[PDB]
């Protein structure tokens, strides 16, 4: 029905502009000269890449977008182990009590960071251990492991282990059968496991913040949050937008590919 | 090879960035000189410096602190005496040619904990341009504001008016014009209401700020602008007058230099061309400072800040930094030589002729080429005469964050009873009961 | 190659294979029919070797086989399920249990080409699994059990996802196939006429002990008892239970004149107080119809017939009558998947015949089609 | 039935010796650590004390205005961000078009830092700069008042945590048969009652889990103030009052009292939930 | 209610719903049948008004009901997935379209329990569904319908999501609840055996048009094409081309010559180039049989057989040989998906007869129902 048809079509693109603009915006704030700054126009002018060249000229971002990737790639790691090995437990073993084990998981994944960061802070973790990267990956490790256990059990909960048994009728040692059979399909769950967990302990700001402090471990969103300015008089918000920007465009590119996947483990295969 | 982390707040960096530099280049193979920017806000500076101590790092060396906090830290052990020094020289360094108000701001009881090395109070800026002789009262510059407003000119008055610690300078210089103060001389009591003089000083103190506050054609976000917005309105051509720091100047002539600012088109003349640095501070030769300044002195510039009663001049607070040598750090006799050549009697000429900060070797003021590139310097020094200390006890931020607090928007104030509410945060501040927000 | 078991024993907390035995020669696709929650996949299973047999023993001709790993043993099961690896293209997954055992990649291209030439997968094979129809799927998991020249073959109910006219046709391809091989080979089913499509010898089970085994026309013509015999063939047995008269059953629409044929037969033994007396629908004729003798001699009555329907060539007629059809032996064990409205007995008629629903139609019928079993036991007095 | 049993235990141990001494152990020091007159610049000295953290916390009025103002801003943006992003949710799941570049668009609020969402707002409600701000009148100051501020402090969680909720939903949803629907419509219910008469009693436990996980995390917020508000004009968080109190002044007693008290105030609002709404995991 | 349907025109950017006409009228048990695809659901769900009417116009009572909205649109409407709302009480799901008429508590209470009474559910409309399985939920599902008294109702296809066996009593219990309501409904399936039992009318379709309908008794004895004639009564008939023949037909194994009634329709019209013979599985028998006075006209014959069904209520085999009768005006869509073969065929035998596989079966024709086809068009010419 084309009314109804041109409907839609004007719904798909208003919500597009909803997800977008306020984007699209950091990055016209940031391309925009410093003339151009505190002028109201949306649509930009005269556009330049003297503040992205001002970000990258010294050596203040490089030890922040590193230090985020290293520990995002440990947590992850760490996470998607132990969480998998639990997730296996709690798919395929049926023993007593098995409920408290994933409820008490997708609490603690809630919990709230300023209650954390006192005890913490007092502690062989702040006063014995201090900046260096295990005082973070320990409690970033902690908020990662329930996500990875629920999206992990969701995972096993879709692979049927009769495939298993069909295996073991396919000659017979599991050693080899299983290992060979069963790792193709695993695969696509632990990859998207791990791609949510690298995302989700990106950004929380609170731990990452407190627990720091030094060119070591000031991951990126602290980096920004720190930052105010690139110059001594220059408006610094152009210089702010522009780390933004930079901030945030890989892992824009990075949930731009995966896309199935990522909806898929959220929604527990639903879509 | 060793390399020592100077942390400074952000405000001064690339000047601080040419000092490491110099000293860098003048130390030899001995160790490297390095800049940390804490934040630029007043307690924010804190915030991040305290942090790097109740944790035990190693990354931390030399600090430049407030002068407001150093009781604080002296009490907790922190910030080690200059007394330790294998080489003894910095106790002396300390006291050799310094200004004797900041010199007097970094002993907390009898020994010095830290070393000056700049200092500042503040100037009332004008545009020349559309305005006559800087008002000298608050009440003479809300006349002049007012004028301007029905004129339809830049109306803005660009105070420090915010809820932080670089407020409760402005507060505390009213109080102490109007002859109150916060602390009894030994710190031990409140004296905000002690005495019904006070009362008046307090309550004209605080009708002032609602004045500016509430005014008609006022700046909107006059609750939020902190001290850098006032650069920027100015600069901005929004605001005929500020209250800022004594640093505005290179800011403006930098702005007017490399494109920029509207009314001072000093980026049209070839005398300028190359003048800016590549680094993309300005640095401009003996004649390029002095063609920029006196293309600019006709449109813009500057007086002594404006006072409470018609003939009072004002005990403006006093403001500046103190270098200190810190406890964490593995090494330290190294720390003590950095901290004497930072201070150093050549490296910071720089810091005043370009990097806008006063210096503090008394000498420079009667140096001639000195006296030629700093030009607001005899209003400095003439207010280094009378200018008010900030009450130096360790509980001062747990008093100033409490007072700020209690003036939270800085409109929407009834003098009388904030008077009272004033004391009651401060005396549980002095108590040391309670949350601060 | 043959196989044998016997004494056979399951566990669980239900003796599932409880006290069975069977013998599975060269050729025989043996059927296993039943009810279900019999032990009919788990025997499976246990044959399979991913079950344990809990005393009794198994033989693959070659040797005895209960005791040994899940290594050998029954070979090329395929899965009611058609389960697949999905990751693989089909002629991976056909070629992948030669693989597994090493066979040279030349010997995979042919014996993967010749099966995909048996089954209807030969242009399909380069695709992956679930993204192709489900007799192909299917065909796949067929030949995943053909490719391995293997002792024995396993069915699984092979035709459960199938609508009715691909099943037939499948039948025929499994028989093809299963004659071709000439392999011993087993096919569990809940499904009584699909049964009788292929396959050289029925077994039949309460639970865990067998009820009956035998060719499926020996098991037709000659049920040892009610509940088997009720079982069997498309068309439900009319069953009365009913007293063991003297004459005969004297079922009061049309009294059953037992003749000597039969009489006699049961007067070798001492007579029965009450019986069930079984007929086959496929028996009853319209007595209005057929010609000579029969036509006043064949039991005849007259009733209400209360529906009729064509079913094309045919008629299916139906009608209600007396029976003490509120107790079992061997009956109410049928009545718990279906079976209620004990009066309602049907007819099979000719398109021919002008009969139609609502009204009063005579039908006949004769001792040579009749069956009898205890009202005490189940057990038929006509053969074992 | 041993067997597996041990085996699994063997597999659960590491996600518990995990998940309790980097969780339950802080907790549980946080305790003791609330039961001490203890200040963080002298660690040399130390004393116990009863109650008078508590007591302190539980009375002065800097903890009760940035409590009552989570609450007040977990309920607005919970409830603003459930209606949206339900929306949201049918739109991606309805839309008759491709709609890959609708799932693709919805995706980027959920992954995007928190802080460069943040930055967005800031500039955006700033006079004379952001393309939002300059279309207010003159002299209207968008930011400053306190009202304002919390709206703007809203309008930035709504837009950044509905994604993620509008996924929660459809994942709720998506399992819902066609012809459910179909049977609702034919039956003469239409939209209204094919959402509230048929699908949303379907849903209960997927909508309770959905606004459980919105309201925790809406409750303990922090950067979406802290960047934008810096909890200046009193618009404080309780988070960020557990900051100050740490790291503004040293007090770490009456800061693990606040840490502690949080923490039981977020456990009240999950017991809500797991009794009196069953809410179970999905 | 008047049920009368006209002009479909739904045809897709693809011919659906594009000429179809109804004409349907009160009391009536229509089914509607085909392969998939032809627009089947897509019929019943503009009648549904799931659809609006593109062309035409569909009208009961005195309504323009292609113009009215999808609520009641039609009246009544069941569908195969057994529909029903999971959190609610069975007698809630039941009393869901009457409460959403809000009718009053007391008449809800007394036709609740008259539905839950005119179906078995009187122990279970207190349970939730699931705790109330798909057995009971089946006919639940049509009780949904019954508290509308409905003016019109659309079955959808409800047997075949039931397993095979509990058909026998939901088939049953379906056409009593027909009787008992004595108003219009309409059916759809994909099975001819399920359409000839309990239905008054079928209608056959293809492409969103009808290719016959009527009594299913005469859609069987008199099909308007051999395509028709392979979906209605399922065992379809060995089709064999022809050029011509003079006294009657020539076949693989013998020959026709049956009597002049038949070739009189032949030379009725210029139709006697290439052509099609088409006889049953059914008017076969075993040549040892049915000799006598007919003996002469029973053209006997006998081919190889293979492969027997031999359930004794009936017995059957099948037949084959070797030509290029790969032809088809449209044949090939009812050769596509069950027993595909070029020469492959089957006769039925009655039960008396005594031939095995691996033999020549010897067997008889019977005249009175052999048949002749245009092999242009497929149309019958012995009946239409
Ligand atoms: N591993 C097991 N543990 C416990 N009980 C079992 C196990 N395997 C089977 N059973 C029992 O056997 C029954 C399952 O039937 P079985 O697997 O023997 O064949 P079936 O599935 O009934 O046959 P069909 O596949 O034809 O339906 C269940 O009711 C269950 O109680
Ligand atoms: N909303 C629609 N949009 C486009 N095509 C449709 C729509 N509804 C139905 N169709 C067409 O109708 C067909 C599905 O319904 P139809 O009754 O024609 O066949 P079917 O339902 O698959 O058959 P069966 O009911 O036997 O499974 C599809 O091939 C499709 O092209
Ligand atoms: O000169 C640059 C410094 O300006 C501010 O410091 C002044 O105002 C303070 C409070 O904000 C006073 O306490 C201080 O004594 C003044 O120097 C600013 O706070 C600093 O960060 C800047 O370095």
């Amino acid at each position: 029905d084309a009314r109804r048809a041109t409907w839609w079509s004007v719904v798909n693109i208003l919500v597009i502009v909803y997800a977008l603009i306020p984007v699209l915006w950091i990055l016209s704030l940031s391309l925009k000269p410093t003339s151009s700054v505190k002028d109201g126009k949306l649509i930009p002018t005269e556009i330049t890449f003297a503040n992205y060249k001002a970000i990258f000229s010294g050596d203040a971002f490089t030890s922040a977008l590193f230090n985020s990737i290293g520990i995002g790639l440990i947590t992850t790691i760490i996470a998607v182990v132990i969480g998998g090995m639990a997730a296996y437990a709690v798919a395929r073993l049926q023993f007593p009590g098995k409920q408290l084990l994933i409820g008490v998981a997708l609490l603690i994944a809630m919990f709230p960071h300023i209650s954390l960061v006192t005890p913490i802070f007092n502690m062989w973790r702040g006063i014995g251990l201090f900046d260096t990267w295990p005082g973070l990956i320990i409690p970033y490790i902690t908020f990662a492991l329930p996500l990875a256990i629920y999206t992990l059990s969701a995972f096993f909960r879709e692979i049927p282990w009769d495939l298993e048994k069909a295996a073991k009728m396919d000659g017979a040692t599991p050693a080899q059968a299983f290992r060979k059979v069963i790792a193709p399909l695993a695969a696509p769950g632990i990859v998207t496991a791990a791609i949510l967990v690298f995302i989700f302990a990106w950004n929380d700001l609170l731990l990452a913040l407190s627990l720091t402090a030094t060119q070591r471990a000031i991951t990126a969103p602290v980096a920004i949050a720190n930052f105010t300015g690139s110059s001594q008089f220059e408006e610094p918000t152009g210089s702010i937008a522009a780390g933004a920007m930079v901030i945030t465009i890989p892992i824009i590119i990075f949930v731009l590919i995966f896309q199935r996947r990522i909806v898929a483990g959220l929604t527990s295969g639903a879509v | 090879g060793i390399v020592i982390n100077y942390y400074t707040p952000a405000n001064e960096e690339a000047t601080f960035k040419a000092v490491a530099n110099r000293c860098n280049e003048q130390l030899g193979g001995r160790f490297q000189i390095a800049q940390r920017n804490l934040p630029k806000g007043a307690d924010d500076q804190r915030l991040q410096l305290a942090r790097r101590l109740t944790g035990n790092d190693k990354s931390l060396d030399v600090m430049a602190l407030d002068v407001v906090w150093t009781a604080e830290f002296a009490e907790a052990g922190w910030a080690v005496p200059l007394s330790e020094d294998p080489a003894g020289l910095a106790e002396a360094d300390a006291t050799e040619n310094t200004l004797p108000g900041p010199l007097e701001t970094a002993r907390w009881q009898d020994e010095l904990y830290a070393a000056p090395i700049t200092t500042n109070t503040q100037l009332l800026w004008y545009r020349a341009d559309l305005m006559p002789a800087p008002p000298t009262t608050w009440d003479g510059m809300l006349d002049e504001a007012n004028r301007l407003y029905r004129e339809g000119g830049p109306s803005w008055i660009a105070v420090q008016g915010k809820q932080y610690e670089g407020m409760v300078v402005w507060f505390n210089t009213l109080l102490q014009s109007a002859g109150g103060q916060v602390l009894s001389d030994d710190g031990q009591r409140v004296t905000l209401t002690d005495t019904p003089e006070h009362r008046a000083a307090t309550v004209k103190a605080l009708r002032i700020i609602k004045s500016v506050a509430t005014a008609p054609g006022a700046d909107p976000s006059i609750t939020q602008t902190d001290e850098n917005t006032a650069r920027l309105a100015l600069e901005q051509g929004k605001a005929a007058l500020e209250v800022n720091w004594p640093y505005v100047l290179p800011s403006l002539l930098e702005n007017a230099v490399k494109g920029g600012v509207s009314f001072l088109p000093l980026d049209g003349d070839p005398a300028l061309q190359g003048s800016i640095n590549d680094v993309g501070t300005f640095s401009p030769t003996d004649e390029q400072f002095d063609i920029a300044f006196d293309a600019s002195k006709k449109v813009f510039g500057f007086a002594p800040y404006p006072g409470v009663n018609p003939d009072e001049p004002a005990r403006v607070t006093l403001g500046g930094l103190n270098l200190a040598v810190a406890s964490t750090s593995q090494h330290k006799a190294e720390a003590f030589e950095a901290i004497r050549c930072l201070r150093n009697v050549e490296n910071q000429r720089y810091t005043s002729i370009e990097g806008g900060l006063p210096a503090v070797r008394t000498s420079l003021y009667d140096d001639p080429a000195f006296q030629k590139k700093y030009p607001q310097y005899e209003i400095i020094r003439q207010q280094l005469t009378n200018a008010a200390v900030r009450p130096a006890t360790p509980v001062y931020q747990a008093v100033s964050t409490r007072m700020s607090a209690t003036l939270a928007p800085i409109s929407d104030i009834d003098p009388e009873r904030t008077a009272d509410e004033l004391t009651e945060a401060v005396q549980k501040a002095i108590d040391g009961k309670g949350l601060i927000p | 190659a043959e196989i044998v078991l016997d004494r056979v024993t399951k566990s669980y907390p239900r003796a599932a294979v409880k006290e069975f035995s069977m013998t599975i020669a060269d050729g025989e696709f043996i059927i296993l029919v039943g009810p279900s929650g019999c032990g009919k996949s788990t025997t499976l299973n246990m044959i399979a070797g991913l079950e344990e047999i809990t005393s009794g023993e198994l033989r693959i001709g070659g040797e005895r086989v209960n005791e040994k790993a899940p290594k050998d043993r029954d070979i090329a099961m395929v899965f009611q399920s058609y389960a697949l690896y999905p990751h693989m293209t089909v002629r991976q997954n056909i070629a992948f249990p030669l693989t597994l055992a090493k066979v040279p990649k030349a010997e995979i291209a042919a014996k993967v080409e010749e099966t995909a030439k048996i089954l209807d997968l030969s242009e399909l094979l380069d695709r992956k699994p679930g993204q192709l129809s489900g007799g192909q799927r299917q065909r796949v998991a067929m030949g995943r059990a053909i490719v391995r020249s293997p002792k024995a073959f396993l069915m699984d109910q092979p035709l459960s996802n199938l609508d009715a006219k691909l099943r037939v046709q499948m039948r025929a391809e499994i028989s093809r196939l299963q004659d071709r091989l000439g392999t011993t080979t087993v096919y569990v089913t809940h499904d009584q006429t699909e049964a009788m499509t292929l396959g050289d010898r029925v077994v039949v089970m309460l639970a865990g002990e067998v009820q009956q085994i035998g060719t499926p026309d020996e098991l037709y013509s000659s049920p040892a008892n009610l509940f088997v015999a009720g079982f069997i063939g498309s068309p439900a047995m009319n069953f009365f239970p009913a007293t063991r008269t003297d004459v005969g059953v004297r079922l009061p629409f049309g009294e059953v004149t037992l003749t000597p044929h039969m009489l006699d037969l049961l007067d070798k033994q001492a007579r029965p107080e009450n019986i069930i007396v079984g007929i086959r629908p496929e028996h009853i004729e319209d007595s209005a119809l057929l010609d000579g003798y029969a036509r006043i001699r064949a039991l005849t009555f007259s009733v209400r017939a209360d529906i009729v329907e064509s079913l094309g060539a045919d008629k299916y007629v139906h009608f209600t009558t007396e029976g003490a059809g509120a107790e079992s032996a061997q009956l109410a064990e049928l009545a718990a998947d279906s079976g209620a409205g004990t009066n309602q007995f049907i007819a099979r008629v000719s398109a021919d015949s002008r009969v139609r629903t609502g009204e009063q139609i005579e039908l006949a019928i004769d001792t040579t089609k009749l069956s009898i079993f205890d009202a005490a036991t189940g057990l038929n007095l006509t053969r074992d | 039935k041993k067997s597996e049993r041990r085996l699994a235990f063997w597999l659960i141990a590491p996600a518990v010796l995990l998940m309790l001494a980097v969780t339950a152990y802080p907790i549980g020091y946080a305790v003791w650590l609330s039961l001490q007159r203890y200040n963080l610049a002298e660690p040399h000295d130390t004393e116990f004390i009863g109650l008078a953290n508590y007591v302190t916390v539980l009375t002065d009025g800097y903890w009760w205005t940035a409590f009552a103002v989570t609450l007040g801003i977990t309920v607005v943006s919970v409830a603003i961000e459930f209606a949206l992003g339900l929306a949201l949710a049918l739109v991606m799941h309805r839309t008759i078009f491709g709609k890959g570049a609708v799932r693709t668009a919805i995706l980027i609020p959920y992954g995007i830092v928190t802080v460069a969402a943040s930055y967005s707002w800031y500039y955006a409600w700033t006079p004379g700069t952001g393309y939002l701000a300059n279309l207010l009148p003159e002299g209207s100051a968008p930011l400053t008042d306190q009202l304002p501020s919390l709206a703007i402090v809203v309008l930035a969680e709504v837009w950044k945590t509905t994604p993620f909720m509008a996924l929660l939903l459809l994942a709720g949803l998506a399992l819902v048969p066609q012809d459910l629907l179909n049977a609702a419509q034919v039956d003469g219910a239409g939209p209204w009652k094919r959402l509230t008469k048929v699908i949303l009693p379907m849903i209960k436990p997927a909508i309770l889990v959905a606004l459980l996980f919105r309201t925790l995390d809406a409750f303990r917020i922090f950067d979406n103030i802290y960047i934008l508000t810096g909890g200046s004009n009193d618009t404080g968080s309780v988070s960020i009052l557990g900051y100050d109190n740490l790291f503004k002044a040293f007090n770490v007693g009456l800061g693990s009292a606040i840490s502690v008290l949080i923490f039981l105030s977020v456990a009240i609002i999950a017991f809500i939930y797991i009794k009196i709404f069953g809410a179970a995991a999905p």
